């Protein structure tokens, strides 16, 4: 299957890079502020999912915002 | 206060999703993962995938697509 | 009911009241670098689903792979 | 190590005892049942602030809550 694998794996770098090369992702993570974070990322979550819409790219998306605002406290 | 936030996610979200989604339930389809051989597949698509570098859209990237393939084998593993 | 999250809050308390100390040291000695962090991650895989593949496991692995990547950032460069 | 090592061993062992104590928790079991996929995201939401209104915070909890989400969408998945 290394056929499709390394498709798969193209894919994956295309969305990993496009996420850090995302000036709108990285200008609203700035935006943020370590001064109560897991708040802000419930109510995030629930505003972003308020529309009822429920997929893979928004899951995405909000991970890595989660994650680069634990990186941030973390550093 | 917040709310620009969750919605421009939203939106970042489904776009990602529209144009790379259809891609993937494909790929995964034709890759067929067994619920035996699965983790072959996500090692060798791991290594693939760091050998470029590793940044942390990569990693959460690849995160994400561990729980996926490992959701697409429980509903499709017989093999 | 609304018990549910205090329930799991205490099943997660437990679980972090004997495990995590003993993964930050694990962690610690294995002293993994953004070089090699995944093939550490590959081989604890390996022998995790050794013994099979339950859901357990495989949320264990995914939780794990976040929790390398967040050590590898703060305590990275062979500290 | 570099590709073998100990740790990895104690690693990978300590991530089956967390994993097999999951599956192997009734209460959490029950739970999974004891919820409706009327509205699932909900559920988890209410669940998720729940958990964390003693203010606490730790990764057993992530590990539990990620469990409990997870086997919620297995469940939407084949259930309903
Ligand atoms: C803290 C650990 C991080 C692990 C990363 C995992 C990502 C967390 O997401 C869990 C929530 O699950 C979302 C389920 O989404 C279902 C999308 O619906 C599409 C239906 O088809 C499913 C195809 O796989």
């Amino acid at each position: 299957g290394d056929a499709s694998t390394k498709k798969l794996s193209e894919s994956l770098k295309r969305i990993g890079d496009e996420l850090d090369s995302n000036m709108e992702l990285q200008r609203m993570i700035a935006a943020v502020d370590t001064d109560s974070p897991r708040e802000v990322f419930f109510r995030v979550a629930a505003d972003m999912f308020s529309d009822g819409n429920f997929n893979w790219g928004r899951v995405v998306a909000l991970f890595y915002f989660a994650s680069k605002l634990v990186l941030k406290a973390l550093s | 206060t917040m709310g620009q936030v969750g919605r421009q996610l939203a939106i970042i979200g489904d776009d990602i999703n529209r144009r790379y989604d259809s891609e993937f339930q494909t790929m995964l389809q034709h890759l067929q993962p067994t619920a035996e051989n699965a983790y072959e597949y996500f090692t060798k698509i791991a290594t693939s995938l760091f050998e470029s570098g590793i940044n942390w859209g990569r990693v959460v990237a690849l995160l994400g697509f561990g729980y996926r393939l490992a959701l697409h084998v429980y509903q499709h593993g017989g093999s």
